[PDB]
Order: C-alpha cells, then structure tokens, then sequence
C-alpha cells in the first residue's frame, strides 16, 4: 500500500 | 546552522536534493525553520522531501532489520542493531515533529500551509506507529489519527477536491487506517469516496493542474487495486 | 566500537550491507579492523565493499555540484557546499588510508591480502586526486601509482592471469591511466594484455572459477569498447 | 569508464 511519495521537489 | 543566511540554506537544500544529500538537505531545511520565519509553498515542499527521504531509508532498514529479528526468532546482535535504527528513526521523527510544533503549525494561517503541516503530522506519529510496540502505541496512533482528521476537515472545507495536497492527504490517512489503525474498511471507503469526489471535479481544472491531479488520484486507485 | 566484540562488528557489518546502511556498516569495519587483528578473506571483502559504498556517494555527489558550480562560472554557496561534500569525501580516504597504513599493509603477507590492500590503497589515492587541484595533485598521483605498482609486482609473480584480485586490480589501474595520469596509451595497453592472458588460462578453471574471471574480463572488455 | 563495482559484498 503506497502512501504519497515525497520522492522529488 | 545558526550562522548561516536563511537563503543560503534554502538555496543549499536545493544543491543537496539535486546531489540526493538528503541528510545534509534535511540539516539545511531545519536550519531554515529554526530562522523563525514562515515557509513558502516551495520551502515547505523541500523540509518534506528532505526528511521523507531521510526516514524512508530508515524505515526501509528497519524493516529488513525486523524480518531478519523475526526469522531468528522461531546472540543479541540482530536485535541490538534494529534496536540502534529504531532509536535514529525515533529521534528524526521527534525532530520533524519539533520543528512543526515550535512554530510551524501554530503560525499556520492558509489552509495550505496547516493542511500540509498537519498532514506531516500525522505522517511522523505514523512512522513512529509503525516501529512502537510499549504502552504508547495506541497514544502515537491517537496522535497520528487526531492530526490527519483536523487537517481533513480543514481540507474538506477550504480546498476542492483535486487539490493535491488534499487528495496526498487522504491517501495517507487511507494508508493509516489500513496499515496503523487496522480498519481497512474505512481505508477503502475514504480512497473510493476521495476517488470519485476528485473525478468528479476534474472537468474545472486546466491540462497542467488535471495531470497533477490525476497522477494522485492513480495512487489512490493502485491502493484499493491491491485491497480489493 | 572499542567497547564490542570483534565478532559482533563482523557481524553487525554483515546486516547492515543487507540493510544498504554503508555509513554504519563501515563504522563497524573500522571498529573490526582497529582490533588489531588481521582481517580473512570475507572481511577484507566487508571492509572494501562498506567504503566503497560510501566514498562512492560522496562521489558522486561530488560531480554534481562540481557540475553546477562549472556552470556558474562561465553567491558562494555552490562554492561552499561543494567544498563540505569534498572535504568530507577527503576524510573517509584519509580514513581508509590509515587504516592500510595503521596497520593492515604491514602485516599482509599473503599475495591475496597484500595485493588487495595495496589495491585499495592506490584507489583511495586515485579518488583524493579525483579532487585534487593544488600543490599536491602531482605526489597524490604518484601515491596512487606507487601503491598499484607494488600491486601488480606482486600479482604478476604470485597470481594467476584470472585471479579476480589480479583482474579488478588491472582493471582499477587501467582506469587511473586512463582518467589520471592522462595515459589513454597505457589504459588501452594494459586492458587488452590483461584480457588476453586471461583468456589463455581460462582452460584451467572450474565453471564456478570461470564464471568469476570472465564477468571482470567483461569489464575489461567494457572499457576498452568505451576507448577504442 | 567503469572501475570494480565493490556493489555487493
Ligand atoms: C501531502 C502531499 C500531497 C501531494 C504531494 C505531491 O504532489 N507529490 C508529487 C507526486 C504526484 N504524484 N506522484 C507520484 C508524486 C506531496 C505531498
Ligand atoms: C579488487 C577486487 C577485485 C575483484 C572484485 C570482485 O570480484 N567483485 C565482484 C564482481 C565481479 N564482477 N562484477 C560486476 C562484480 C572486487 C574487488
Ligand atoms: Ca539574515
Ligand atoms: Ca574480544
Ligand atoms: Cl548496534
Ligand atoms: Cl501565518
Ligand atoms: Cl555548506
Ligand atoms: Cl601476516
């Protein structure tokens, strides 16, 4: 289950 | 970082996000808050992906850690090191969650800004739910679920339904409630209700805004692909 | 680390290579190998894969900056924070470095420790004159070359041509010719002679063994369609 | 131009 990526600016 | 110009660090969290320094991005945007200044949408963005990449990796070493402890449960070492990560992990969320309690959500004002906070919120006491075991777990996830709901009802009221730090907010409080609070019924009605709200709101939005808005809405749709 | 057990650092450095967690995993090398005691083939592999993993982050990152910071000189905080990643990548190499120096060299006898500590060495050297650009640029080179020289003596007279240590190290060689001392000539040259007598001795080897040589030859042959 | 992977142990 994938909570929001905070992956890129 | 004291010694540091406030834009300075700004401009060398940006450095270290293009470099994936994200320890020495997250140590440049603490700097920053701690100037004692409010956040811009930009700023508040980068103390978010600097410390969710610093606890990401953490999370992910204490999960490999945790399956290892596991499988030898069926010397102290194993436990002694997941300890040690544990404890780091533990001490970057009581710092995120420091810097959001002195000052940043009480000088909150627009929903965007104590939204987001709030939603950040709830992600760290969630993180620090993920590894709790004592008699605290259920305080962390009355605090996790006590954040998210107020910054659900903010959103609900004062941001429309695509609005994307509103729909990345609901879809974490969906991961809570599966993942944390053990109500995957409730995880599944918020993204399908959250879901069908934003599509229905889609027609209002320009082409860049309705890409911004559909790719989360796709992140809510995976999830409930997986729990149905 | 003075306060655990030399197996327990082993030990511990062995979970946190599971757990992609470089920076500890090194911290527990360099607590092993300040125990005095010499390391076996598995842990020399332990200590150069912990900070090779580090030093090649701060590489990396290293480049990007250095990257930006060329292309604004066509405020000082590129400047700057180039300089904190690069002096810190400088300080793992010193570290390593004196760990070969205190007091791993001196006591490795075997061509297969001593051969693979002065590899190290000479790559160490190579990745501090990767940065190098004032005074001591030249006897960092030279350093490097110094310690790869006594390294392929050695090789040459006690390995066979498709040990893997005598192949990474011809390879890592071929690499400070070709990117360091500014001799393409010597880089191909050496590449295409290291290939070739491995290629000869292969008859020999087990496929387990094969398998081993020919995934470095590989690399060899990378290169040399790279500079040919 | 690739040097050895000291990737995985
Ligand atoms: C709280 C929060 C909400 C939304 C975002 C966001 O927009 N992240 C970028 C993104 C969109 N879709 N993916 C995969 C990433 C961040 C934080
Ligand atoms: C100095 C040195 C020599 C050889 C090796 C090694 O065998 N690394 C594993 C490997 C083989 N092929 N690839 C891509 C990786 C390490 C160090
Ligand atoms: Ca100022
Ligand atoms: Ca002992
Ligand atoms: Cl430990
Ligand atoms: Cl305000
Ligand atoms: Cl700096
Ligand atoms: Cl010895």
């Amino acid at each position: 289950a994938g909570s929001i990526p905070g992956r890129r600016s | 970082m004291g010694s540091m110009e406030r834009a300075s660090l700004i401009q060398k969290a940006k450095l270290a996000e293009q470099a994936e320094r994200y320890e020495d991005m997250a140590a440049f945007m603490k700097g920053a808050v701690e100037k004692g200044e409010e956040l811009s949408c930009e700023e508040r963005n980068l103390l978010s992906v600097a410390y969710k990449n610093v606890v990401g990796g953490q999370r992910a070493a204490w999960r490999v850690l945790s399956s290892i402890e596991q499988k030898s449960n069926e010397g102290p070492e194993v436990r002694e090191y997941r300890e040690k990560v544990e404890t780091e992990l533990q001490g970057v969320c009581d710092t995120v969650l420091g810097l959001l309690d002195s000052h940043l959500i009480k000088e909150a004002g627009d929903a965007e800004s104590r939204v987001f906070y709030l939603k950040m919120k709830g992600d760290y006491y969630r993180y620090l739910a993920e590894v709790a075991t004592g008699d605290d777990k259920k305080r962390i996830i009355d605090s996790a679920r006590s954040a998210y709901q107020e910054a659900m009802d903010i959103s609900k009221k004062e941001m429309p339904p695509t609005n994307p730090i509103r729909l990345g907010l609901a879809l974490n409080f969906s991961v809570f409630h599966y993942e944390i609070a053990n109500s995957p019924e409730e995880a599944i009605s918020l993204a399908k209700t959250t879901f069908d709200e934003a599509m229905a709101d889609l027609h209002t939005l320009s082409e860049d805004s309705y890409k911004d808005s559909t790719l989360i809405m796709q992140l809510l749709r995976d999830n409930l692909t997986l729990w149905t």
